[PDB]
C-alpha cells in the first residue's frame, strides 16, 4: 500500500497473508470462513508450498492473536488466463477451522444487485495489506489500509493499454500517490455500509505503483458471488 | 422511491416486490421483528470490526 494509514487494533479483521516456506509474504487474501479464504489466481503461480497467516498486523513482534494454517484444497476458476488477468479468482479450504477472536473475523458476502447498485456507487471501498510502500521499495512490515475512490468505467478504459474485461473494476486516483502495490494482490477490497464492511473486490493489477493517469484494476467480486458459493459447499 | 430512497430503511440488503420494500440481511444475522434491522447470531459476525 503507497500512502494510506497503519491498520490499528482490531480495524482489519479479514486480512489473510499467503507465505511461502521461508515464512514471507507474497500475496494477500480475505476471510470469507472458518474453513475458507479468498484470493487471486494468479497468486498461485507465486510459490510451490504455501500456508496462510491471519490476526497479524506487525510481522516483527508477537502480538498474541496470531495463527498459521494449511491449505487442504485449491479451487481455482477454470476460465483464469495469464494473458489478460480475467476471471483472477480462487478460493482455499483450510485443513483446520480458523478460532475468530480480536484481529480475527469473516468480511461479509453481499448479494449481487444490492452491492452493484449501492455498495459500487458509494464514494469510496478500503484495500488493505502488507505489500510495498513505494513502486521500487521494500515489503512492509506493518499491515496497512487505504480509502480508495470507485472510477468511472469510460475514463478506466480509456486510461489503459491493457483490456478491462467484465470481470474487472478501477478504483483509486488519477495523480494522487496513493495505491496498491506489489505484494497486496489477492488481498481485500471491502465497502462499508452503516458500520458493516462488505467484500467487493480482490486486489488484481496495475501498470506500476500510483502512476499518474493510471488507476488499481480489481477483480469484479459481484460477478463471482454463485461461483464463490459453489466452491464454498465443497 | 423504495430502495432508492434511503435503502428502503434496510440495515443491509433492499429489494423491490411488487411496489413494495423487502429487507434481508447476510449470513449469520437474522432480520429483526421490525423487519428492517439485523441482529448477530452469535460472536464474530461478519463485516464488524473487533473490540474485545
Ligand atoms: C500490467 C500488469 C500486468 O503485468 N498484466 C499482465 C497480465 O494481464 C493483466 C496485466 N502489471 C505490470 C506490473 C504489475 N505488478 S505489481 O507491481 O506487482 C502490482 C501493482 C499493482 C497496482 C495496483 C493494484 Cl490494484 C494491483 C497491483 S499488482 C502488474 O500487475
Ligand atoms: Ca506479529
Amino acid at each position: 500500500i503507497v500512502g494510506g494509514q497503519e491498520c490499528k487494533d482490531g480495524e482489519c479483521p479479514w486480512q489473510a497473508l499467503l507465505i511461502n516456506e521461508e515464512n514471507e509474504g507474497f500475496c494477500g487474501g480475505t476471510i470469507l470462513s472458518e474453513f475458507y479464504i479468498l484470493t487471486a489466481a494468479h497468486c498461485l503461480y507465486q510459490a510451490k508450498r504455501f500456508k496462510v497467516r491471519v490476526g497479524d498486523r506487525n510481522t516483527e513482534q508477537e502480538e498474541g492473536g496470531e495463527a498459521v494454517h494449511e491449505v487442504e484444497v485449491v479451487i481455482k476458476h477454470n476460465r483464469f488466463t495469464k494473458e489478460t488477468y480475467d476471471f483472477d479468482i480462487a478460493v482455499l479450504r483450510l485443513k483446520t477451522p480458523i478460532t475468530f477472536r480480536m484481529n480475527v473475523a469473516p468480511a461479509c458476502l453481499p448479494e449481487r444487485d444490492w452491492a452493484e447498485s449501492t455498495l459500487m456507487t458509494q464514494k469510496t471501498g478500503i484495500v488493505s495489506g502488507f505489500g510495498r510502500t513505494h513502486e521500487k521499495g521494500r515489503q512492509s512490515t506493518r499491515l496497512k489500509m487505504l480509502e480508495v475512490p470507485y472510477v468511472d468505467r469510460n475514463s478506466c478504459k480509456l486510461s489503459s493499454s491493457f483490456i478491462i474485461t467484465q470481470n474487472m473494476f478501477c478504483a483509486g486516483y488519477d495523480t494522487k500517490q496513493e495505491d496498491a502495490c506489489q505484494g497486496d494482490s489477492g488481498g481485500p477490497h471491502v465497502t462499508r455500509f452503516k458500520d458493516t464492511y462488505f467484500v467487493t473486490g480482490i486486489v488484481s493489477w496495475g501498470e506500476g505503483c500510483a502512476r499518474k493517469g493510471k488507476y488499481g484494476i480489481y477483480t469484479k467480486v459481484t460477478a463471482f458471488l454463485k461461483w464463490i458459493d459453489r466452491s464454498m459447499k465443497t | 422511491k423504495l430502495c432508492s430512497l434511503d435503502n428502503g430503511d434496510c440495515d443491509q440488503f433492499c429489494h423491490e416486490e411488487q411496489n413494495s420494500v423487502v429487507c434481508s440481511c447476510a449470513r449469520g444475522y437474522t432480520l429483526a421483528d421490525n423487519g428492517k434491522a439485523c441482529i448477530p447470531t452469535g460472536p464474530y459476525p461478519c463485516g464488524k470490526q473487533t473490540l474485545e
